[PDB]
């Protein structure tokens, strides 16, 4: 872990930019706060 | 003088042409007055740029959608019933995004 | 606006992963902030 | 059997031979170790996948910064002195990242 934590924002703000290109603000609105708390917990 | 929101409705037409989409005449008015002070290499560009899009949707798009002819997935956002993790249409929309990216 | 505001949010997302490829955590939870707000006031 | 810690430093070495690096004796030892029970093909893509890492940086990275000789920027963090937004050594934490990957 950690090496992999900081590798799995990189996946979640990644399908919060893909979600966005649908203009769904709810998945992005998650998975780029799912990330941020990860980035808290590193 | 330069097309004048008239020849400018036009102008998408041609470009668009044969080229799979619905842009329904209401939708062509609408991006002829955007266009206001445009030219023809610029509409014409501006099209050329639109389209090409379905296909950028698909190339960064990882996450496909099934709406199934047995079966058919496409790019979707994740929070869309279904999304299968893994690597569609002419809208409007698509000529509305080329409009700002020149 | 908004449909550039929308634009932003990735441009954000988009730095703050380039800067976890150097371990970078400030920057990242900074980006990933100023984002997050972002699609928040839209 | 499979190589041992001991072959296994070797087979790093081998692989890696004269490409510009500098991971000192230490750091083989220990990428034998983080390898027991490996093969030697194993071990080989293992050091194929890292290198051509430098180059992904460069890649991916879209923010490079100078460190010149006349100028020589490469990729960097964007908080990192000089950060110029436009589209590197082989540390021992390059052979580490394929590990995990592979």
């Amino acid at each position: 872990d950690r090496a992999s934590k900081i590798e799995q924002i990189q996946k979640l703000a990644k399908y919060a930019i893909s979600a966005l290109n649908y203009e769904d603000l709810p998945t992005a609105k998650d998975e780029l706060t799912k990330a941020l708390d990860l980035l808290n917990s590193i | 003088g330069s097309p004048d929101l008239a020849a400018r409705t036009t102008m998408f037409e041609i470009n668009v042409g044969d080229t799979p989409c619905v842009l329904t005449k209401e939708d062509y008015r609408t991006l002829g007055a955007m266009t206001e002070g445009y030219s023809g290499s610029d509409i014409a560009v501006v099209v050329k740029d639109a389209l090409m899009q379905p296909i950028r949707k698909i190339q960064s798009a990882t996450h496909f959608k099934d709406v199934s002819e047995t079966r058919k997935l496409t790019p979707c956002s994740p929070g869309d019933d279904g999304a299968i993790e893994m690597s569609p249409d002419l809208t409007i929309k698509d000529f509305l995004k080329a409009i700002k990216s020149t």
